[PDB]
């Protein structure tokens, strides 16, 4: 969002932006301690990253967010049912094994698109099919 | 426009083949080699790259023989050369079952451009990786020649490929200035190897064995054979004195 | 425990950082061994995360 | 750019290079790793059998074309069938044809031009294995290394694939330790176990994982693996 | 599309950027060559250029003797040099061979003229970027002077040059021949005719040549051939002799 | 585009991978080999009511000592199977005798390659890899019950137990879970039965998957639905207890 | 000469073209098939596109390969001609090389590889055209009804439709069939038929084109007035409420 590395400077009002990038970079490369405080980007690009941001003595590891998995998304998902009144009998293991491996935040549209299914199906706890039908449902729908 | 560079047979704008040009990278990424017309004979010589302890010394050798009084090196792909000198072994048994004859070096030289220029010819035919030095004594005296993916070779009194050919182009250069009388193919054998090591100090970075041939009418009376055990030593400690 | 030569042949034509990405990692990996020794394994750890 | 002078074999790079090759040389290391080692006397293989999982079984990268001569492999084991079959002929084709056996060193020769073939000709691509392959002959017991770039090389030791750089720095370490070591094939054997160790990294040789083989003066080409590797383990 | 430049097809002008990009490899070689009939014979000099000692000197022509009756020059790169010539010596001996007598020098014109019109239509082939003439003294055209391109197209000439500098030459000649008004350069001695070329080849090029300097070569009488560069030292000395 | 024979920068073939793609698509086929026999069973995905799953087989024999199953594009292994069936009798034909299921395995195996336009080489014609890969099952003498997964990789390998297709990874810890040396057949029938079930969409019947086992007496012996429908229900009861 | 490969995995490891073979195939007029239970029949739109077409001469949809074997299929008009072929072909060949003209199945299997073919092979597209394989086996009174399509892949069908809107009809007969009951008469098997074809077919009965195998080589395609019966007949049903 405030932009990574790059010539955008060119127009003009980007140097701002760049300035405010400037000024933390300045400011956050001396001054803050990183024993203690913890220093993280969160991106969509890791390549997008100012040059001066990876350096070495700022950003030393540099780490992907791992995709929630066949394993993540079920406890992501059972988090996310959990809102819901969900069935406990029916695991969301059992729904993650049918899911790809997709966004933790998508894992609702596995869970919290049921708490329909949970009053489609009238069942106030969600069943296996319930979220099967989000999984086909959502990922049927989905087509992007 | 562009991509006159990615296809062989295309004549770029300029009317050029820049994957020749591009196989010339190639080739001159290829290990220098050089190659001398003696007064009777030719004599072939090249550093050979010692990369390990592992490497078993002598076993691996670059220059290869056509028929037996046909030299040949070359700097490029190995494999490039060896396909072509097979390529070329063909012809002078060809030649040599039609005409009963061993093939001249001239005539055994253009069919192998030839070849080369098919590999030219066609923008998939991608031309060989690799310039030759080559050569030896023929019907009438020695002959040695260096060819180019391109296709282009000529009569060359003496020649060298692949990287550290400029410090062997004046050396051979010199030699033509300091011989142009001639030279025993032994003293081209000396020659050769402190131009090798010369050669080789373009490369000089890392331990090297050194291959060095030669086709001496006298010598090998008229065929080609490889600079061997103590006049090789002999050149060796010849050029590794004159290497000081 | 650390021979520089084994990583610095085991990593291969590092820009110096990856040297230090394997050592960095090493330290971690150091912490990550236990140790506050950073050790040859520490850096072939520091090898072992993918050094491509 | 490199789709521009990666995507074809029959184009260099405007270096002069061929990334094909180069990939083709990357799928290499991408292969299990695998050691090979001769003695003057002796030639042996030192191969990690790789499985797909414990169900499956252990992908074996050690290949016997002749009696006098057997390979192993790193990558693209389909590649090597083929080529070890069309070698097998060839050992076979000399033993046919003049009663003679192939050259390892002759051996090498062919491949080499062979796969230069899958090099310089369009539509094609090189083959996905480099291979080490160990004969014993009248020259006597000779390790030879392959490149999918078509460049072979007779070796004293090897090892390949992912690596191999441990067993090979100890084996360059090793040289001539082995080399000398005669008429031995167990330390002949054991420096490869020693040497594949090296380049042992995310575990132990297994009697599954290691594979072994020698040729050798009146060692034919000879494979070990489990029970014959278990001694040697 | 684009591709129109990059092979042989139809510009959207109906043009072939290759071959007009062959036309380049012509004089790429930077060679400027003549080829004049004398009244006998036919002559053809070039620039006969040794840049270095490595060299093997001699072995350098693109003056290339076709057959008994014919020889040619070859204005391009030595490998499609090389090969025309090649291509050219088949047919000779085959239409003689065929045909029982010698092919006519422009027979092969023709004939090598039909070949890059193919790779001119066929486009994986690709044209030669070498422009070749053709001379002999045709048994029954006495003199004869064909040049054909990289595009399979090929004339008769009362005489020509070729290379870069080819128009000065063109000019120069046709200045002369438009003086001389006759197609031939009117010499019994092919030396003189030479002699008269070396001359205007020295003249239009502006450009004194050692004997080391041209290739040289007379169609005569049922023999192309060249000279050596005594023939040519006898014409630096016999052309130092009218100068 | 790209070659299909284009080497990936790691060295691999994306079309390879491509053809790895269509692999997961099939229909789960799960196979275990006991040393009573080998198993298989395989998710018959009607896709339709109209459409009658007799016609569908994703499994097959070769031969009675020989006999497989497809997960991938079912059209690729039609040639392959065939040309499987060929060898088999191909070398009794030479051999009097029945071929190493291995040797067959290997044999068929090497088809993958022979998709190619001009190649160098070898002319290898086929416009791509093969869309299918192959649970082999087999019983040979020498090594006794013998299982395989062809894959259009042509490497291979032999599997004590394997799944393929759709939700064959998760059968396939469960195969690692469920396979033991000593699996009874009947076992890794339920096995595989119950694991198909467990990971079928659509719940077990006879008609929405099939079965077969390769037996060094009976070689290769496909289940009927109602055998089938026995041991389903079988499950159920087996399935359901704790 | 051309090998290129028009058939290629792509990234999802797919083959596009294999996929657009089923547009037109979708875009192909519909075609159905259903088996009575001593019967199939086989249901065809015409493309109504135009007309002053003499009919006679205007090629039918569903075709001949054996007195016992007729086919449907959705797709180019052109790419079934050579398949008939091939088919009519084979089993001739069937019939002198097995003194016996084909089973159905075989005869599917037989053009099952033919689309095949094209998709593993190069220089080539695979068909436009899936089909409908009607026939009852020699010996075999029983209905036998041969989905195909130019991926190579085929089945058996309780019945069948294919074409434009064949899921619209399918999915009116996927309900208006049952396998435990198929149609056993012809007619109500053509009935049902022609009732799904008003589904899609839109109200026509020149446009409605029938096809009824029954045992031994015994085929039948009726006038769209024997259709109009029907199509008549299925209407009052409906108006009745």
């Amino acid at each position: 969002a405030v932009g990574g590395a790059r010539f955008d400077d060119g127009a003009g009002g980007d140097n701002e932006v760049q300035r405010t990038m400037l000024e933390l970079i300045t400011q956050l490369d001396g001054f803050d301690p990183r024993g203690n405080i913890k220093v993280m980007f969160a991106t969509n690009r890791p390549n997008t990253l100012d040059p001066a941001l990876l350096r070495p003595g700022r950003i030393d590891r540099k780490v992907e967010f791992s995709l929630p998995d066949l394993e993540g998304r079920a406890n992501i998902f059972r988090i996310h049912s959990k809102s819901m009144s969900v069935e406990r009998g029916i695991r969301w293991e059992l729904i993650s094994r049918l899911c790809p491996n997709s966004t933790g935040a998508e894992l609702r549209s596995v869970c919290t698109e049921a708490g329909m299914f949970a009053i489609r199906a009238r069942r106030k706890v969600a069943t296996e099919k319930d979220f099967l039908k989000a999984v086909d449902k959502v990922i049927s729908g989905y087509k992007k | 426009g562009t991509g006159y560079d990615l296809s062989n047979s295309v004549f770029s704008p300029d009317g050029r083949n820049f994957q020749v040009e591009y196989a010339v990278k190639a080739v001159e990424n290829g290990t220098t080699s050089i190659g001398i017309k003696c007064n009777d004979g030719v004599v072939f010589a090249v550093e050979k790259l010692i990369t390990s302890k592992l490497l078993v010394p002598q076993k691996n050798v670059k220059i290869q023989v056509v028929d037996r009084h046909i030299g040949c090196v070359y700097s490029g792909l190995i494999p490039d050369g060896r396909h072509l000198v097979n390529r070329g072994r063909e012809e002078a048994a060809s030649f040599k079952k039609l005409y009963k004859t061993p093939i001249p070096i001239p005539a055994f030289a253009d069919r192998l451009g030839q070849y080369v220029q098919a590999h030219t010819l066609y923008n998939s035919v991608r031309p060989f990786g690799v310039s030759t030095i080559f050569g030896g004594v023929d019907k009438n005296g020695a002959h040695l020649y260096m060819l180019e993916p391109s296709g282009s070779y000529w009569g060359y009194k003496g020649a060298a490929t692949g990287k550290g050919r400029q410090s062997a182009k004046a050396e051979l250069e010199k030699l033509v200035d300091h011989h142009p009388e001639g030279l025993s193919a032994r003293e081209a054998v000396k020659q050769a190897a402190k131009i090798i090591y010369l050669a080789h100090e373009d490369n000089k970075e890392k331990d090297f064995e050194l291959e060095i041939s030669w086709c001496s009418l006298s010598e090998t009376n008229g065929l080609h054979k490889f600079v061997k055990g103590d006049l090789l030593q002999e050149a060796i400690d010849f050029a590794q004195k004159e290497i000081n | 425990d650390i021979n520089w030569q084994e990583l610095a042949r085991s990593t291969d034509e590092f820009n110096g950082a990856q040297l230090k990405a394997v050592t960095v990692e090493a330290g971690m990996i150091a912490l990550r061994n236990g140790q506050s020794s950073v050790k040859h394994e520490d850096f072939v750890e520091g090898i072992s995360e993918v050094q491509a | 750019f490199r789709n521009n002078y990666d995507g074809d074999t029959v184009t260099f790079s405007p270096t002069g290079r061929l990334f094909q090759v180069e990939y083709a040389l990357e799928a290499i290391k991408q292969g299990s790793v695998t050691v090979g080692l001769r003695s003057n006397t002796h030639a042996v293989l030192v191969a990690l059998k790789r499985n797909a999982d414990e169900l499956s079984s252990y992908q074996k990268k050690i290949i016997k074309c002749d009696e006098h001569m057997g390979l192993s492999l790193a990558g693209l084991a389909p590649d090597a069938r083929v080529l070890s079959n069309y070698l097998r002929q060839q050992c076979n084709y000399s033993s046919l044809v003049f009663n003679r056996k192939l050259a390892v060193e002759r051996a090498g020769h062919l491949l080499c031009d062979k796969a230069q073939k899958n090099t310089q000709s369009y539509g094609g691509r090189p083959y996905g294995v480099g291979l080490l392959i160990i004969g014993y002959d009248k020259s006597g017991a000779h390790l030879l290394e392959f490149q999918p770039s078509g460049n072979v090389t007779e070796l004293y030791g090897t090892a390949i694939g992912a690596r191999s750089q441990g067993a090979k720095t100890y084996l360059e370490r090793t040289l001539d330790t082995f080399i000398k070591i005669d008429g031995n094939p167990d330390e002949l054997i054991k420096a490869g176990v020693e040497a594949i160790s090296q380049s042992l990294r995310d575990e132990s040789l297994t009697v599954d994982n290691l594979s072994i083989a020698i040729v050798g003066k009146d060692t034919p080409f000879t494979i070990y693996d489990g029970e014959a590797v278990a001694k040697y383990i | 599309a684009g591709y129109d430049r990059h092979i042989t097809i139809f510009s959207p002008e109906g043009r072939l950027y290759q071959v007009e990009y062959a036309f380049k490899a012509t004089n790429q070689t930077n060679i400027n060559s003549l080829a004049v009939r004398g009244k006998d014979c036919t002559v053809v000099i070039s620039q006969k250029k040794v840049p270095d000692k490595l060299l093997d000197p001699t072995t350098v022509s693109y003056i290339f003797c076709i057959s008994r009756t014919i020889g040619m020059v070859v204005n391009g790169p030595i490998p499609d040099a090389r090969n025309a010539a090649l291509r050219a010596k088949a047919e000779a001996a085959e239409f003689r061979y065929k045909y029982g007598y010698d092919m006519p020098c422009d027979v092969l014109a023709k004939r090598m003229a039909n070949l890059s019109q193919i790779y001119t239509q066929r486009a994986y082939m690709r044209p030669l970027g070498v422009i070749l003439t053709f001379v002999s003294v045709d048994e029954e055209l006495g003199p004869s002077i064909y040049k054909t391109d990289p595009a399979g197209y090929y004339v008769g000439y009362k005489a020509t040059a070729t290379g870069p500098k080819q128009q000065e030459i063109t000019t120069n000649l046709e200045n002369h021949f438009k003086k001389s008004k006759i197609d031939h350069i009117n010499e019994e001695s092919w030396e003189k005719v030479v002699e008269f070329a070396i001359t205007h080849m020295i003249d239009a090029l502006g450009t004194e040549f050692s004997k080391n300097d041209l290739e040289v070569g007379v169609a005569t009488k049922d023999k192309f051939f060249t000279l050596s560069a005594e023939n040519i030292e006898e014409r630096l000395v016999a052309i130092a002799e009218q100068d | 585009d790209r070659g299909v024979s284009t080497f990936s920068p790691e060295g691999r073939l994306f079309q390879v991978e491509y053809s790895l793609e269509a692999i997961k698509l099939g229909s789960t086929a799960i196979g275990i080999a006991t040393k009573e026999g080998v198993v298989l069973g395989v998710e018959k995905r009607a896709t339709s009511p109209l459409l009658e799953s007799d016609s569908i087989e994703k499994i097959v024999e070769i031969d009675r000592h020989i006999g497989c199953a497809m997960s991938g594009l079912t059209a690729d292994a039609r040639s392959m199977i065939e040309h499987a069936r060929t060898a088999a009798v191909t070398h009794n034909l030479y051999y009097d005798e029945d071929i190493n299921v291995e040797s067959l395995t290997q044999s068929v195996c090497d088809l993958a390659l022979r998709f190619g336009e001009g190649a160098s080489g070898e002319e290898r014609l086929m416009s791509r890899p093969f869309g299918v890969a192959l649970l082999i099952a087999g019983h040979d003498a020498d090594d006794g019950y013998q299982l395989f997964h062809a894959e259009p990789s042509g490497t291979f390998y032999r599997y004590n137990a394997k799944a393929i297709g759709s939700g064959s990874e998760g059968a396939q810890a469960e195969l690692l879970n469920e396979w033991h040396s000593s699996l009874t057949l009947k076992e890794a029938e339920l096995l595989v039965l119950k694991i198909l079930k467990q990971v079928m969409e659509e719940k077990l019947d006879e008609n929405n998957a099939q079965l077969s086992c390769i037996t060094k007496q009976d070689g290769f012996k496909i289940y009927d639905n109602e055998k089938t429908a026995e041991l389903i229900k079988e499950l159920k009861e087996k399935e359901a207890a704790e | 000469g051309y090998d290129r490969a028009l058939s290629i995995f792509s990234p999802d490891g797919h083959i596009f073209q294999v996929e657009y073979a089923l547009e037109a195939v979708k875009r192909g007029t519909c075609a159905v098939g259903v088996k009575g239970k001593n019967c199939v029949v086989l249901g065809c739109e015409r493309r109504s596109t135009l007309k002053l077409q003499d009919t006679r001469i205007t090629p039918s949809k569903v075709s001949k390969i054996d007195s016992h074997v007729v086919l449907s299929f959705s797709g180019l008009n052109a790419d079934s001609r050579i398949l008939i072929e091939k088919a009519r072909v084979e089993a001739q060949s069937h019939r002198l090389t097995l003194e016996d003209p084909v089973t159905v199945e075989y005869l599917t299997r037989y053009v099952a590889g033919v689309q095949q073919r094209y998709t593993q092979s190069g220089g080539v597209r695979p068909f436009g055209v899936s089909t409908l394989i009607a026939g009852f086996d020699p010996r075999d009174d029983e209905p036998k009804l041969y989905q195909t399509e130019p991926s190579g892949i085929y089945s058996s069908w309780s019945a069948q439709t294919i074409g434009r809107n064949s899921k619209t009809v399918r999915e009116f007969l996927e309900k208006n069939y049952d396998r435990k009951e198929p149609p056993a008469t012809v007619e109500e098997c053509v009935k049902l038929t022609v009732r799904s074809l008003l589904e899609v077919v839109q109200t026509g009965a020149k446009n409605i084109e029938i096809t009824v195998v029954k045992p031994d080589s015994d085929i039948v395609a009726l006038s769209s007035e024997e259709i109009n019966q029907y199509v008549t007949q299925i209407e009052q049903e409906k108006q009745e409420q």
